[PDB]
């Protein structure tokens, strides 16, 4: 029943400042507790076990100590590269039952950074297939935290919707987010104003989008 | 008394067991009382042989009364009678090496001869009987030829040694080049 | 308590019940000691192929403390002990006495080498189920103890002189088992199992296995201080008790030390028909019976209304 | 160091079992530890199991423990990873890793935990719905109320199955500007994603858009270009 637990879910650091990891255990694990990284589409990398010994081809701003049932994962200056994901991982027991932290996200902090609302209606090769899609799309924003909410002649949607974020860019350190909504050939044609209320830090008041179908 | 037959770099396993299903101390020697194999409490032991690195058992059988000796990669020289002491007895045992190759290498021309030497230890006379794929069979003594190679030749070649009313099997692959006009 | 017994009695070490008991008792006592985190056992039932028996449990870090064992007479029988100052098992014992327990014995767990057992008094004594077949082992008793310092670092210390002249000793023993003009030649283990080729025994709660190469690597009737033997702290290893493996958990000390008294041997010969005027000897064990056997050699278990 | 070779992706319905390999090579086989580990997309890493190669002896963690079996085959130097009784939750990538343990075939093994080598992983998706390409359609520019200098236009990929499919733009000539969102899963158990990019809009009319779609799984190669219109 050994579980494994990091504080900061997300950890917003500015380039060339510092980072601290922590992550903390329900119970004693002596110093059996290692680091690993993982970026998007990529197998994790170890960089410590044994709670303070670096891997092989792990740089030294990469460091970390602790014992017990708390531990630091603290990177010296980070670099570009050190954009990513974070888990620990405690194997003390005996019979094995390691296991991992939920891990901690290392971004890139920088200044707020509105969006760029754009709507889509619904294309006519679709329409005919019986469905409409609206997407909304909010481009280019920091930080990644946003709101959206779908209007349809002024009725608040729920439920129709999904939406997707990308990874935060390599170079402006921005995000994107794709709303969509979803409806069938019936319901789409059977109203008039379909909007977009966005919501985010940047942007003084929520910026709406609409399009009147037809 | 028991004979064992084998092939040259094969692996060939001597059984010997014991009366009962415990695991009781045994050893294996040679004709000159040289200690091949051998077992102290539960540990394996082997001894000054001129098979040591090559002569092994299999502990997992131990608990079943049963202690073999498996001497792999053979060699001639390992022919030779070997003993297995165990719980005051001596299940004595014969063996011998055998190995047959062609002088020749596979890549043959139709018309030409092909030799298969057979190579047995000291006081042996054992009876060769070589077939082809055709059908062709020939029998020697020691060394078994034939003049002519026919195309049909061509594939692999199953040999019979017979010694001491015992037999093994010898597969020699040969190719022969069917030409043109 | 000790009563002298006018009359001439039957030994033999080969055949003692209670080297048995010892045995059981000490793979117990084992058992509920030096736990493994996973054990591995055979067991081809023959039903086909090979079935193996796995068991995955704690493995607290403790070392084995060998305690002081008295064996006493079990119920309905008596206990007669050989108080010849050499005898050697089989054969008739004219001083003999009934015992009303075995002298202290330390239970140690070893290869080619007995420890901390006890010493023979008048000269070294060498004793065997039958000297003449080879395949047989050979326990060689000393009359001095020969100190042996082992170390979690890697190493086992013995004095080179000290040792010289034990070996002198055995092989002047040896050859007056075999042949005075006939040469005394000592060699390594011819191999097998770890445990057997090198001086295994357990230090610390560890299992060490020390290469005994230079210890025997002489030939008798034909600068210099302590001898250094590599050794090497294992994890994976043959179990003794039964044909089996185990693994136990890495060292945490970083100081693991221990002394002991090389108090006897395990020898081997080699076989040969006839060859030349010369034996050949090497380190032997496995068989934990024979260091029990080394020690009750002159006790026996006896029938008593 | 060895590499940790892993086993094509795998689409099985629920119930069905599923055998992933990974072949090591690049050092002593026995000598290494290895360790399978799971991860769903979106979440973190979940530890599955542990062999120790050497003894042939393996441990699961207990949510797993009985329908999850590791095993390895010393001759080919392979690792192998069965899970039975497949449930729709175990749709998730499977890595497999390990780590050097000393020599274990001379009884030195340190019992390591952690994982230094791992491998590409294994997608495995388990799910009632059956293999089909997308139907793209086009997004096109907000040059339609929006006053600005940089429209905005792309591609939706919607009901295809399974994962995973590529997008880009002018058979890869264009790549500045463009956002391809991570895929979603549809409540109709068909995945879904769009592929956006924002140009300028002086360059439309001029320069033609073109997504094109590629789906191995279903083998749909798809090309739409994206008029103002
Ligand atoms: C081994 O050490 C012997 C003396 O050590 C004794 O035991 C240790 C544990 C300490 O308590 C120490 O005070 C004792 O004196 C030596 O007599 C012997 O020569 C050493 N081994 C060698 C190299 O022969
Ligand atoms: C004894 O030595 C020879 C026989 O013993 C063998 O010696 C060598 C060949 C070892 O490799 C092993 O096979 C035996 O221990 C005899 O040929 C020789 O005449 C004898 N006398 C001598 C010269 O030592
Ligand atoms: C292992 O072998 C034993 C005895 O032959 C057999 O009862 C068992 O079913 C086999 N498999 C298991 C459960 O280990
Ligand atoms: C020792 O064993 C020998 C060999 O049979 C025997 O003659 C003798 O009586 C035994 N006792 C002695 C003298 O140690
Ligand atoms: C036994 O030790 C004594 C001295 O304690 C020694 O004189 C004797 O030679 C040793 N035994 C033999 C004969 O090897
Ligand atoms: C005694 O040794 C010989 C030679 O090996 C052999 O008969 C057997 O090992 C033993 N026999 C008896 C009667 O003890
Ligand atoms: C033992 O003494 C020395 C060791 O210091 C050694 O060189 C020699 O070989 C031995 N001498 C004898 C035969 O006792
Ligand atoms: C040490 O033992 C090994 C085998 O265990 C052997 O190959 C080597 O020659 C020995 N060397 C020494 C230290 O005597
Ligand atoms: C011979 O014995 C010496 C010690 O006297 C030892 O150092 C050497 O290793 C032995 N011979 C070899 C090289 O095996
Ligand atoms: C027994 O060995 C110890 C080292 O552990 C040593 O101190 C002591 O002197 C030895 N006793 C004997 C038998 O002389
Ligand atoms: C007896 O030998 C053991 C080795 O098993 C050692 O640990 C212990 O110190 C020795 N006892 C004495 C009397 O020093
Ligand atoms: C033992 O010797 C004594 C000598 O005093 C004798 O009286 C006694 O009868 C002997 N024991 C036997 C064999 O009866
Ligand atoms: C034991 O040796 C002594 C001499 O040391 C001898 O008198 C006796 O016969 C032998 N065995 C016994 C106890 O009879
Ligand atoms: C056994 O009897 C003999 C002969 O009387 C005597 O020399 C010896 O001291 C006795 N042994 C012991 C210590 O009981």
């Amino acid at each position: 029943e050994l579980e494994l637990t990091q504080s900061p879910a997300t950890l917003s650091v500015s380039p060339g400042e510092r980072a601290t990891l922590s992550c903390r255990a329900s119970e004693s694990v002596s110093s059996d507790l290692a680091w690993y990284q993982q970026k998007p589409g990529q197998a994790p990398r170890l960089l410590i076990y044994g709670a303070s010994t670096r891997a092989t081809g792990v740089p030294a701003r990469f460091s970390g100590s602790g014992s017990g049932a708390e531990f630091t994962l603290t990177i010296s200056s980070l670099q570009s590269e050190d954009f990513a994901v974070y888990y620990c991982q405690q194997y003390n027991n005996w019979p094995p039952r390691y296991t991992f932290g939920q891990g901690t996200r290392l971004e890139i902090k920088r200044t707020v950074a509105a969006p760029s609302v754009f709507i889509f209606p619904p294309s006519d090769e679709q329409l005919k297939s019986g469905t409409a899609s609206v997407v909304c799309l909010l481009n280019n924003f920091y930080p990644r935290e946003a709101k959206v909410q779908w209007k349809v002649d002024n009725a608040l949607q729920s439920g129709n919707s999904q939406e997707s974020v990308t990874e935060q860019k390599s170079k402006d350190s921005t995000y994107s987010l794709s709303s969509t909504l979803t409806l069938s050939k019936a319901d789409y044609e059977k109203h008039k104003v379909y909007a977009c209320e966005v919501t985010h830090q940047g942007l003084s008041s929520p910026v709406t989008k609409s399009f009147n179908r037809g | 008394k028991k004979v064992v037959l084998g092939k040259k770099g094969d692996t060939v396993e001597l059984t010997c067991t014991a009366s009962q299903k415990k695991s009781i101390q045994f050893h294996w020697k040679n004709s000159n009382q040289i200690k091949i194999l051998g077992n102290q409490g539960s540990f394996l032991t082997k001894g000054p042989s001129k098979l040591n690195d090559r002569a092994d058992s299999r502990r997992s059988l131990w608990d079943q009364g049963n202690f073999p000796l498996i001497i792999k990669n053979l060699k001639i020289e390992d022919s030779d009678t070997y003993i297995c002491e165990v719980e005051d007895q001596k299940e004595e045992v014969q063996l011998l090496v055998f190995g047959l190759t062609a002088n020749s290498d596979t890549h043959l021309l139709q018309g030409q001869s092909l030799t298969l030497t057979l190579e047995s230890p000291p006081g042996s006379s054992p009876s060769v009987q070589c077939r082809s794929p055709r059908g062709k069979n020939i029998q020697g003594g020691k060394t078994l030829s034939v003049s002519q190679l026919e195309l049909q030749d061509s594939g692999t070649w199953t040999c019979t040694v017979l010694q001491n009313q015992k037999k093994v099997e010898f597969k020699i692959d040969i190719v022969v080049l069917a030409f043109q006009k | 308590e000790v009563v002298l017994v006018n009359v001439t009695e039957n030994f033999n070490m080969w055949k003692n019940d209670m080297v048995e008991q010892m045995h059981e008792d000490i793979i117990s006592l084992w058992d509920q000691s030096l736990k493994p985190c996973v054990k591995l056992t055979p067991l081809c039932v023959g039903a086909g192929s090979c079935n193996t028996s796995v068991i995955t449990q704690a493995c607290p870090k403790v070392s084995f403390e060998p305690i002081p064992i008295h064996y006493c007479a079990p119920a309905g029988f008596a206990i007669l002990k050989c108080n010849n100052k050499t005898f050697n098992g089989t054969g008739p014992c004219t001083n003999v006495s009934t015992v009303q327990c075995t002298h202290g014995i330390r239970p140690v767990v070893s290869t080619q080498l007995l420890l901390n057992g006890s010493l023979a008094e008048e000269e070294v004594v060498i004793r065997s189920v039958n000297f003449t077949d080879n395949a047989k082992t050979i326990i060689v008793q000393l009359n001095t103890s020969v100190e042996i310092n082992c170390t979690g670092a890697g190493h086992c210390n013995i004095s080179r002189a000290k040792w010289n002249n034990t070996l002198k000793q055995i092989a002047s023993k040896l050859r007056e088992q075999f042949g005075n003009n006939k040469t005394i030649i000592f060699k390594q283990s011819s191999g097998g199992d770890p445990e057997i080729v090198t001086h295994s025994f357990n230090c610390g709660g560890e299992f060490f296995y020390c290469n005994s190469t230079q210890l025997f690597n002489s030939t008798w009737f034909n600068g210099s201080d302590t001898i250094t033997l590599p050794c090497r702290i294992k994890q994976i290893i043959n179990m003794w008790q039964k044909v089996g493996k185990a693994m136990y958990a890495p060292p945490i000390s970083g100081q693991i030390r221990c002394s002991s008294n090389i108090t006897g041997l395990l020898l081997t010969r080699d076989g040969g028909n006839s060859n030349n005027e010369s034996e050949i000897f090497r380190p032997g064990g496995g068989d934990m019976r024979d260091n029990w056997r080394s020690e009750l050699y002159k006790y026996k278990v006896v029938k008593i209304e | 160091q060895v590499q940790l070779l892993e086993s094509g992706a795998e689409v099985k319905k629920p119930g069905s079992s599923v055998k992933v390999s990974c072949k090591a090579s690049g050092d002593t086989f026995i000598r290494y530890s290895f360790t399978w580990v799971r991860q769903a997309p979106g979440q973190g890493l979940e530890w599955m199991g542990r062999i120790i190669t050497i003894l042939d002896v393996a441990h699961y963690a207990p949510h797993l423990q009985g329908r999850v079996t590791i095993t390895a085959d010393k001759s080919t130097s392979t690792v192998y990873l069965e899970l039975r009784n497949l449930r729709s939750d175990d749709t998730a990538v499977y890595f497999c890793a390990g780590v050097y343990e000393g020599e274990a075939d001379e009884g030195e093994y340190r019992n390591n935990g952690f994982l230094k080598h791992w491998g590409q992983g294994t997608l495995v998706t388990v799910t009632s719905a059956s293999t089909k390409g997308p139907s793209v359609f086009p997004l096109a520019p907000s040059s339609k109320s929006t006053s600005g200098g940089t429209a905005a236009l792309g591609c939706l990929v919607k009901d295809y199955f399974p994962q995973p499919v590529t997008v880009s733009w002018n058979s890869g000539a264009l790549t500045s500007g463009v956002h391809t969102f991570p895929a979603v899963l549809q409540s109709s158990g068909l995945y879904s994603l769009s592929s956006v990019v924002t140009v300028p809009s002086s360059s439309l009319g001029t320069q033609t858009y073109i997504c094109n779609v590629n789906h191995k799984p279903s083998n749909t190669k798809v090309d739409k270009k994206v008029e103002p219109k």
